[PDB]
């Protein structure tokens, strides 16, 4: 998958994220992780002369989203600000969610049991994924005709 | 962090100085005091600050009609930077010269050696609700409350000031600033 | 409804009322004229009408030149909500005071008792395509019907009135008015 | 699922839909449903003083399907006024479809039969959907690899 | 599915898209095709007097995906002209690919092979589509009780 | 084209004549000349070039203050839709006639039977970075890379002329001029 560079980063490591995971961010529009990931790869693709962000950055990021993670943070409830994403990876495997924002609240990020059933629900439906991709994968290459020769 | 016995909760932090380095960004001293920074080597900065003492007056001052240009001197070598960066900032502000209040700026004789751009947002000079749009706005360029809190004089002023870092440099403030002025060249 | 055996069609039916209580709304008498009210125990309101009468004179009356808010009498109680929805209708006409043509208010010595606001949207007296501009505007607005019709001289006049029920409030004319006011503080 | 105080609808009745109904609200873009669920969850999170929803009216309420139903409304079309939303209900186990706007022509609504099509396939649809998530569920449980050894 | 008229085409020959395939066009947002296409709906819908086009360009029309190719041609990258759009068709059962457009660099339509990675795996998709279908397809009719019984 | 033994890529071109026939439209002769015409039967155009030469004065000629119609002849049979074109054109260049440099138009008594007016887009003469909004604005509208190039005087010059067919029309060009005018009414 797209595997970010290490200025991205602050954890001085690779951090590649899979298309499976990534490919939820065109259908997503609620996800601020999608909209960073836009503005690297636009930057990244402009580093490598007129800089052209102002034209793209309506494109990039999603004023209503910005919007609504501002008001949520100027009436003191969790919001997302932009810097800190968190996911559940199958370490065995490596498949992996895609990240979703570290909410924060009282300028202090959120800690893992405040929001408990946001990962643990989220790490079940990884697994059930993982137990769902096999049989479309087995449906996309074998037709339907060849198990109802089976049957008889 | 372990969820299970086969699965982990891990994290990434970014990293966006490089995305912003270039670019006009924003910062909150206090809910009161705000500063605006052309890029991250600019020596200099306009601050944007809640008054409620007057410092420019409609008999001394200069009222700001299509030239708000001429109210940074034109000894200046970072003029036309300062004149960009002040238009900026009023289309963050969604200000409309056309119904919104006139906004007022020193005397070109004045002593004191800032440029100051003074807007009185006191109840009953604009429209209802103008003064609240203004506060609302703040809150949503800066991440200010003030709007949030508790009929006396009061002026959002923007002067000038030699940038001595007053804040650290926030990328949220970043993207609301570059939203509000889609289209404007920035970047160097 | 019974659609099947084991299916039934099923509806619900929303009340916002609590939703645009405290927010600016409008609704149509007829589909020239149209009345926009500040909030639901405000008695006054402005009916903006599709005028065949010239009511304002540029030798008798006043040009709207970035001062509406002249427009009404200083001795009006609600003066400063009154200029605050005047500002809240042309936003929602997307009028610009740079391009279109300028309005016309009444003169400070008037003996009637009510603020007119005049554009003249006569073919020829702005832009070609300016009057189709603004009927359609109003289409959007109220759901008038003007637009589509049958060159004569035409205004657009807003004034003031009292708050008798002209007509019923109706929440999707509060939202495309809410829409093309985003960020402009309301609800109290 | 999540459901509407009394004074948000006018039958003085309690309704909720569930989660598997609401969740096609954020892939759809052509849902004036959503629309007013969105403002109505920002309008009762702010009842419970400074009102916000100026700055959010974007955020809910989508600019251009207004505009379609309001240029729809003009040209003598059916179009939604956001006032009435028709759902299909399985009663005896009580799943439901997504509401759907109740259209209206000459200041009338649109009867049943003028949208027949409309409601006997989503019917339709229901019923195959209440036949599909079985599978899934299935399949999210039990693995490929046991299905396999019954095979052999 | 949706007939393209005569006078919206080149070829002089009439071109009806599945609703299979148009079926994708609400999800996706970074399609030229979706848009080109709701633009010559909206078109022809107002042929069969007041032009409305302007009030729904931006409903039918998105600006972002626009000012995203205008960058890309800007910037001597290929690019979507909305002009031609190519698609994966199975000739002997008709079903077909959602129409994607036809890069352009320095005024020249991209070649076969210089997209070649782009319309092999559409193909491999479509034949996976053509094996994915008919597995919902029985399963929407068959309840999942009925293999269950077949088991024991 | 075939792909694979059961399967074949084949294409369809759009033809975009019949929907935008009756709408403003642009083309590019070069990277420094453009041309904006009403709708395709219009015998006129309006050419929009970037120029290094000073064609218009302030000493001599009329600045654009509120009275953009005023720089077209009363005699144009056309005067109208050229006021809106010129108007259709400076929306679609983001133009902001509060804060932007002031445009000039000729004199009255100009012996040129040109309608012509100049934007000062000379480094220094507005605020940092305008002449780069205007030529990637330039590039927005009609794919110009004359902002991806390497102080002297420059305007941009929007002049009137006969249509001698001077390109071929670009519908992409039409979408980007009317999503830069939503609401503003135009076809015939
Ligand atoms: C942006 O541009 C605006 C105008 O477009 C400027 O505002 C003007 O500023 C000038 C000075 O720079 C003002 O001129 C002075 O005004 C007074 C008389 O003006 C009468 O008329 C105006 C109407 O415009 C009324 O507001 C005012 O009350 C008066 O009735 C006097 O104080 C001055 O007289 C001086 O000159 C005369 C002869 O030149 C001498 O005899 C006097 O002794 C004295 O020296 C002077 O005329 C002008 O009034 C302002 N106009 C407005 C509308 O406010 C802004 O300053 C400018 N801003 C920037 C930042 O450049
Ligand atoms: C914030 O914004 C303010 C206001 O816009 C800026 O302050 C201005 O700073 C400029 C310099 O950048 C000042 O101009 C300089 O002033 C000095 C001379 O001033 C006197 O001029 C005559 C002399 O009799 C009298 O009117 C009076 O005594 C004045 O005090 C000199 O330092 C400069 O002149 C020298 O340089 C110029 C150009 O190099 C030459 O032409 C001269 O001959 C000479 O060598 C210069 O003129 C200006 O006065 C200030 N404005 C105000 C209103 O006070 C701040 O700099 C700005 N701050 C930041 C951080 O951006
Ligand atoms: C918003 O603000 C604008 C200006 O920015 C106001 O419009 C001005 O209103 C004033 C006051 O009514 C007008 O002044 C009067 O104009 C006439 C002479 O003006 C000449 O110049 C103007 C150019 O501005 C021309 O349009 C006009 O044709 C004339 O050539 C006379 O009618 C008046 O004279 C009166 O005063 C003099 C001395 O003061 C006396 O000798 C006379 O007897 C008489 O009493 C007067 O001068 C001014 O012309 C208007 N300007 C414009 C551009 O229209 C709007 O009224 C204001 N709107 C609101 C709602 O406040
Ligand atoms: C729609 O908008 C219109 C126009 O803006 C409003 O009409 C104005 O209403 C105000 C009151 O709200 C009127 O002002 C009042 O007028 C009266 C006096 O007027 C005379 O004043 C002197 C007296 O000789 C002369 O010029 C002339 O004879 C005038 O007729 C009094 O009722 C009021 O004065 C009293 O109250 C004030 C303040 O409390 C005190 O200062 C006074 O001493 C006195 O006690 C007041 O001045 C105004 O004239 C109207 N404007 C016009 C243009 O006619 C409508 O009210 C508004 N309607 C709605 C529903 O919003
Ligand atoms: C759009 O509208 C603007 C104004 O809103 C027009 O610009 C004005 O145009 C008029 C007519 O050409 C100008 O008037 C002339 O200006 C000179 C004197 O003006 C003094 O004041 C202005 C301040 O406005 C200063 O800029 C200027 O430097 C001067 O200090 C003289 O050239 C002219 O004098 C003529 O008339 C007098 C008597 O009427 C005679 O004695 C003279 O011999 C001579 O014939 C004249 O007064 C005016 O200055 C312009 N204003 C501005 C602000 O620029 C635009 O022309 C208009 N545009 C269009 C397209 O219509
Ligand atoms: C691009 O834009 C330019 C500038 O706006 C247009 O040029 C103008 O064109 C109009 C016609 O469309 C010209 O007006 C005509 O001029 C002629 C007379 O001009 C003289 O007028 C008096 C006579 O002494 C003097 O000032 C001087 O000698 C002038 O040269 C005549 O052809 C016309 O008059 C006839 O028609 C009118 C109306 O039908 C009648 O009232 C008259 O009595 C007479 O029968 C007319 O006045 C205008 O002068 C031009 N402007 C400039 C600035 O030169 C272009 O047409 C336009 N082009 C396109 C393709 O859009
Ligand atoms: C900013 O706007 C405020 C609000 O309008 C202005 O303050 C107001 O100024 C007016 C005069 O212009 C004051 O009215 C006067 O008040 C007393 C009686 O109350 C008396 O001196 C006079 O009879 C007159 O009525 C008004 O009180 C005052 N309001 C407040 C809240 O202080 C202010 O002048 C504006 N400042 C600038 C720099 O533009
Ligand atoms: C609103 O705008 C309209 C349209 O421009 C204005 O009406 C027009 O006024 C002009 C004069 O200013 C009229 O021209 C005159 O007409 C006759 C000959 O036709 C004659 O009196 C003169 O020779 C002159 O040409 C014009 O006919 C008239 N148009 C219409 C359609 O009536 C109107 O004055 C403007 N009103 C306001 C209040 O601004
Ligand atoms: C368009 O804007 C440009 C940029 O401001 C204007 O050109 C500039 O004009 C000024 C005078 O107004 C020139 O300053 C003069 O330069 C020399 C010394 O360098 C000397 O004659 C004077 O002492 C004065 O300082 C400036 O050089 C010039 N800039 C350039 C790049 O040529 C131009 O006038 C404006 N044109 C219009 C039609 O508005
Ligand atoms: C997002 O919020 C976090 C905290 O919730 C911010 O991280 C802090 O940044 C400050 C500097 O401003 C450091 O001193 C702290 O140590 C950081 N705290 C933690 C817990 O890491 C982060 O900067 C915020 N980002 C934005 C864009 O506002
Ligand atoms: C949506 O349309 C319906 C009718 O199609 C409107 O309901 C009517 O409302 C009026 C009051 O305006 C009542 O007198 C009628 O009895 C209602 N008719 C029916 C059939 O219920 C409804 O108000 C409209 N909503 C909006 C926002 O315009
Ligand atoms: C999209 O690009 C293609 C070429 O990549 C353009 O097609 C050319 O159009 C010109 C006329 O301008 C013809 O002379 C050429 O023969 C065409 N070339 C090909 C290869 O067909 C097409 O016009 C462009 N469309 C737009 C809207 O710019
Ligand atoms: C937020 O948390 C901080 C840190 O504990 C605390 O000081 C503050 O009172 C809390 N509440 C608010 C409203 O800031
Ligand atoms: C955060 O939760 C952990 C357990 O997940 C707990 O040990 C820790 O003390 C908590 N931190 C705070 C600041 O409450
Ligand atoms: C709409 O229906 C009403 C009610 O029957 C009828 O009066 C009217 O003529 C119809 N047509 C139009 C165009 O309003
Ligand atoms: C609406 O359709 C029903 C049947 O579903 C029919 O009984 C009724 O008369 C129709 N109403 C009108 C007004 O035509
Ligand atoms: C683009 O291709 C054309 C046609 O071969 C060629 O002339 C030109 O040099 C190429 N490059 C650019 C940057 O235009
Ligand atoms: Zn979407």
């Amino acid at each position: 998958g797209y595997c970010l560079e290490r200025w991205m980063l602050v954890t001085s490591d690779l951090k590649c994220f899979g298309n499976t995971a990534l490919a939820k961010c065109n259908l997503d529009h609620d996800s601020e992780f999608c909209d960073m990931l836009k503005l690297f790869e636009f930057n990244k693709k402009a580093i490598e002369k007129v800089n052209l962000l102002t034209h793209s950055i309506n494109a990039l990021i999603s004023d209503n989203l910005l919007m609504k993670n501002r008001l949520k943070e100027l009436l003191n409830t969790p919001y997302c600000n932009y810097t800190k994403f968190w996911y559940v990876n199958h370490t065995a495997s490596g498949e992996h969610s895609l990240p979703r924002c570290w909410l924060v609240r009282n300028n202090s990020y959120l800690n893992e049991s405040e929001f408990r059933n946001d990962w643990i629900i989220e790490s079940d439906h990884l697994l059930s994924e993982m137990l769902n991709k096999e049989y479309i994968d087995r449906q996309g290459k074998t037709p339907l005709t060849l198990v109802d020769i089976c049957f008889w | 962090f372990r969820i299970g016995r086969s699965t982990e909760l891990q994290n990434i932090t970014f990293d966006m100085l490089k995305v912003f380095e270039d670019h006009p960004t924003s910062c909150m001293v206090n809910h009161s005091t705000y500063y605006v920074h052309e890029n991250k080597n600019a020596t200099w900065c306009l601050e944007v600050s809640v008054t409620d003492v007057t410092l420019l007056m409609a008999e001394h001052d200069r009222q700001v009609l299509n030239n708000l240009s001429n109210c940074v001197h034109p000894a200046v070598e970072h003029r036309s930077r300062m004149v960009g960066l002040l238009e900026w900032i009023f289309r963050a502000l969604k200000y409309d010269f056309n119904m919104d209040p006139t906004p007022l700026c020193q005397k070109q004789t004045s002593t004191v050696n800032e440029t100051r751009v003074q807007i009185n947002i006191t109840e009953g000079f604009g429209s209802h609700g103008f003064e609240d749009t203004i506060l609302q706005r703040l809150g949503v360029l800066f991440g200010s409350r003030i709007a949030f809190s508790n009929g006396k004089k009061r002026f959002l002023l923007i002067r000038n000031s030699t940038w001595k870092n007053q804040c650290e440099m926030n990328h949220v403030n970043s993207m609301h600033l570059m939203l509000a002025n889609a289209g404007r060249s920035s970047g160097s």
